């Protein structure tokens, strides 16, 4: 009766809202790609680095 | 001084063995980094869509 008079009105009157995806962006992180893919750095090339350690270490066995 | 010399021996070999092995061990962490990359971009594209 009221039931059916609220039902009609309510259903029948609003069944549009606002929604713009727009205005939900703001309230969202934004999709940024990764940064860095940075290759690994070469070092201590040569026995440059050995033939040294050989030498600096006094002790290499005592 | 045998017993000295003896140790001395089997460490000459064995040692060239570890020598290896750590540099072995460092290449792996050289492919970690294009996996931390990949935890990274995962970690990212969930907090956005968690935001959605």
């Amino acid at each position: 009766n009221v039931i059916q008079d609220l039902y009609l009105r309510e259903l029948k009157d609003t069944k549009l809202a606002p929604s713009t995806l727009q205005d939900a962006e703001g309230n969202v992180k934004p999709w940024n790609p990764p940064q860095k893919p940075n290759l690994p750095e070469l070092e201590l090339q040569g026995p440059e680095a050995l033939k040294a350690y050989t030498e600096q270490n006094v002790e290499t066995a005592h | 001084r045998i017993d000295s010399v003896s140790q001395l021996q089997n460490v000459a070999e064995t040692t060239k063995v570890l020598f290896d092995v750590s540099k072995e061990t460092v290449e792996l962490e050289s492919e970690a980094f294009e996996l931390k990359q990949k935890v990274e971009l995962a970690h990212e594209a969930k907090a956005v869509l968690d935001s959605w």
